[PDB]
Formats: C-alpha cells, structure tokens, sequence
C-alpha cells in the first residue's frame, strides 16, 4: 500500500484519486493519500473551487518512485514531483500518518471497477501519448488537444493518440475501396492490431486511457478517440473472440463508472446505435447493450 | 460546401468541375415469375458526368454483365459509379482534371470521397438543388446508345450540341435544365413540344432540334408552361 503526501493545501479544491473525490478547504490541513493499491496506474486530479474550468491531474504508477504534490503560486495549480530522497520521502510519509492528516484511497474489498477500468493500461505507454519524458507521471487536463485534433497547435502539449481515420489511404487498400470502407477488418487486424499496436492488449489499454481522460478531465478529443476505437472493431466483421466478449466488458464497467448527468457530451450517439444495433458486431456486446438500455434508453 | 441557390454562378467560372448523376446506373424492370413472385430484371445503365461549363458529357455505359452475381446492387451501384468516375479523372490529363466534383445525390460522397483518396485537393461537393439529370434517359440518342450497348463502353456527347456559339454557359444549362425538367415531368408532352414541327431536324452530330434563336424562345416558353400546368395537376392548386 503506497502513498502520496501532499505539501500542503493553499487552495480550496475537489481533489480526485481514480474514481473517489474529495473537498478541501483554502488551507485546510490536508497532506495526502494513503492505502493506494499497488499494482495499478492511478490518477490524482483537480478542480479549483472557484475555476470550475480546466480539471486537470497526473497519471502515475507508485512502483515507478515516490510521488508527491505540492501547490505552485506562481503557476497556480497542485504539481506532481519525485522526491529522489527515498528515506527523506518515508519520514515524511511516516510523520503524516502519525498526525492522521491523510485519507486513505476507499476501496471496498468487494469492488473490481479500477481493476476493470484500468485492466490493459500501462505507464510506460501512457508516457508515449502524453510525451514528458523527465516526468515519471502525466499531465492531462481539460483543454489538451490530440494530434488528430492538431492536424485538422503546441506539440509539446499534445495527446499523441494513435490516429484513426476511416477515409484514409491507411484504411483502404486501393482497390478494396468499397469492402474495405464497409467492413474495416483490413485496417483493424492488419494495419492497427497487427501493424502499429502489436496486440490487443495495447489496443485495449489506450482506448480505456481515452475513456478515462474523457471523464475524469472532459478532455472532448480523448472522447473523440474513445469512440472511434470502438467503431472501429464494432465496425469489422471478422474480429478475434477474445477481444469482442473482453470489448463487452471493457465497455460495461465505463458505462457504469460514467457520471449520469453527462451522457450527452461524453456519449456519441450515431456510435453507439451503429454498434449495439446496425454493425457487424451488434450481437457481441450483450452487457454492453443491456445496460446501455437501462440507463441511457433516450440516446437509443 | 453544399451546392445552392446562392452560389450558382460558381458553375460557369473557369474552375473546372462535374456534376456526377447515378440515377440511371443500376434500371431494372420488376415482374412476377412464374410461382407469383416479384422478381427484376436488370437492363443497361449509364453514369452522367457533366462539364456544365463546356457541355462536356462523359456518358459511361453500364452494362448488366456488371451485376452478374452480385448482392446489395443498389449500394453497389454507388461504388461502381465512383470507381468510374475515378478512373474517368485518371484518364484525364493533369490539366483536365476537375477541382471539384459535385454529386447530385449525397449518397454517392462517401463512395466518391474513398474512390478519390489519390486526388486529395478534388473537392467533392453535395447540392441542395434538385437537378433533372434522371430524365437524361429521355433524350433519344443518348438512351439508344445505352439499350444498345453490348460491352462497358464510355461514349462523349456536347449536351449543348453547338448553343455556345450563340449563348453563354449560364444561359445553356438553364435551357438544358428545362428541357430535361420538363422531360422528367411528361415525357409525352415534352418530346411532342420538341418534334411537332418536322422541318426543324436534328443534325447527325446533334443530341437536340436545330432551333433558330426564335424558336428556341417559343419552346422554352412550351416547356415553362408544361411544367407550371403539372404542378397545378400534381398538387390541386
């Protein structure tokens, strides 16, 4: 069980660790969090009290060192940093507990939900989509643009997600125009799968990063990229069956996780009804399905 | 962006571009077979690819040996007009390839834009007109040669016949337009308009009468009143 202390809290702020959040009040005595499930990536983020605009936070995996928060006046917003120092970074965490000023990350024994929101995500690929590469960690926030986005200003700022584009010379053979265009095998299987990602599990991994980004920061090209990830494997007809049942379970537990009251920015409606309903794979996504209906039948 | 009311003097500049009609590419009859069920039978099509500045008309015959076993025909149809037309602007020399093409129907952007990927600065462009070009089929010449052909055959017409001597871009495809608005709403009526006086012929090379500018007048005037008298009937009004 690991831990990041935080510096102090200056600011009042909605403090986020995965899915749990916290208030803290303009300089309440508040220096971290505790019990932080080891084996896992994580994400701690932010939302100022009196800028409800630009949620942003750190990804990071506590195997990878020791981590720490602090808030910057000049910048004005909580850092992520290491503390190289490893004995002076358990004194600190030690001193911390003892005062009883940290929470402790609330897990119920019984809940798989980041496990399964997490299950094929990776710090050292998400280090290569949000490059920074003298961080351990990774900035995300709000107003991040993708480097499709950009093509269509800042690298260094960017989200070099893996570009998808159904109306490319990547995704159509010449020659194949009309199959390929219909069912995107080719480009799934061959170009994406085989060619760039490798595997599936590294597929999986940065759609559920660009879910995450989507609803953690609101970040619209992560949610742009999420379901294009989906579209494509619901949109070719010969896909391995591992990998649909374990898209059926990716998706359910995001569907659960997502917040009610957002399923109309976050949820692209001509997506969704072309998955469950008109593609190639509508009748692979059974939890998909069912609980998209029961909670979201209006998008439907 | 979508073609309009509003930039329709865009067709007549110095830009070139086509207009790209698929109505006519995949005709079949439908009848009943001998158990009492509905069954079609296909006969020859034709892409109609129009320069609208010049009357350049790339007439691209259909044959119905195209469908032999094929499913989905009518979404096929779509892809095979915009693998012809691509392979069309492949033939052409640099110089004459269009800077855009427009599709009378937007269910051929897709298949036209995936067909196009080579050519990235060819824009392909919908209409929110309604354009008559269905009634091409309507003129003889050109659904003779259809009916007739026996193989995949591109044939080229000057829709215009030899108008621009006289009139400009502008004025041709609105009379082009009418004629086949009228031809689209009755045929009968139309082709009566058109060949009523048998002195006025059609010369070999010719798609339409030898009007005088005169005569050309009373018949736009014949086929404006057609029209209007259709929509009374189609409607009570």
């Amino acid at each position: 069980m690991n831990t990041v202390p935080f510096t102090s809290a200056p600011i009042e702020v909605t403090i986020g660790i995965d899915q749990y959040s916290f208030n803290v009040k303009e300089n309440q005595p508040f220096h971290g969090i505790k019990d932080i499930p080891i084996g896992h990536v994580h994400v701690i983020h932010f939302q100022h009290a009196d800028n409800s605009s630009m949620r942003y936070g750190y990804w990071f995996d506590c195997r990878m060192g020791n981590f720490y928060i602090q808030y910057d006046p000049k910048d004005g917003l909580y850092k992520m940093m290491e503390e190289r120092d490893g004995a002076k970074f358990e004194n600190i965490v030690h001193n911390f507990k003892e005062r009883q000023m940290m929470v402790s990350y609330p897990k119920i024994d019984e809940d798989d939900t980041w496990y399964n929101l997490t299950e094929f995500v990776q710090m050292d690929k998400i280090r290569k989509i949000v490059r920074k590469d003298e961080n351990q960690f990774s900035y995300v926030d709000s107003s991040m643009t993708t480097v499709q986005e950009n093509e269509l200003s800042d690298p260094a700022h960017s989200l070099n997600y893996t570009v998808i584009n159904f109306k490319s010379r990547e995704a159509i053979r010449p020659g194949h125009e009309m199959e390929d265009f219909l069912d995107k095998s080719y480009y799934l299987n061959t170009v994406m799968l085989q060619g760039i990602f490798k595997n599936s599990s590294n597929y999986f991994g940065e759609l559920q990063f660009a879910f995450l980004n989507a609803m953690f920061f609101g970040n619209y090209g992560s949610s742009l990229q999420w379901h294009a990830m989906i579209e494509l494997i619901c949109s070719s007809a010969t896909v391995p069956k591992h990998m649909l049942d374990k898209l059926d379970e990716i998706l359910y537990y995001q569907i659960k996780t997502l917040p009610e009251q957002y399923s109309d920015i976050l949820l692209n409606e001509r997506v969704w009804n072309i998955c469950l309903y008109s593609s190639f794979q509508k009748n692979s996504l059974h939890n998909t399905e069912k609980i998209m209906e029961n909670k979201y039948p209006e998008l439907l | 962006g979508a073609m309009n009311s509003s930039n329709y003097a865009e067709l007549f500049n110095n830009d070139i571009k086509l207009f790209v009609d698929d109505t006519n590419v995949y005709r079949v009859t439908v009848h009943k077979t001998f158990e009492g069920n509905v069954a079609t039978k296909a006969i020859n099509g034709c892409i109609f690819t129009l320069n609208p500045k010049t009357g350049h008309l790339f007439l691209k015959i259909i044959h119905t040996s195209v469908w032999a076993g094929q499913k989905r025909l009518s979404q096929l149809a779509k892809w095979k007009t915009a693998e012809e037309v691509s392979a069309l602007v492949r033939s052409l020399p640099k110089e004459e390839q269009p800077k855009q093409i427009i599709v009378t129907r937007k269910a051929m952007l897709d298949p036209l834009e995936v067909h196009m990927l080579d050519f990235p600065n060819i824009a392909i462009r919908p209409t929110e007109l309604r354009l008559p070009f269905s009634a091409a089929m309507s003129i003889d010449k050109l659904s003779d040669v259809v009916m007739k052909a026996t193989e995949p055959q591109m044939v080229l017409f000057n829709i215009y016949d030899d108008w621009l001597d006289r009139i400009s871009s502008y004025t041709a495809f609105s009379r082009l337009t009418l004629l086949l608005r009228a031809l689209k709403t009755n045929e009968e009526s139309a082709k009566m308009i058109l060949l009523s006086d048998p002195t006025i012929t059609i010369k070999s090379y010719h798609l339409w009468p030898s009007f005088t500018d005169e005569q050309w007048i009373t018949i736009e005037s014949q086929m404006r009143d057609l029209i209007l008298t259709e929509y009374g009937r189609k409607y009570n009004v």
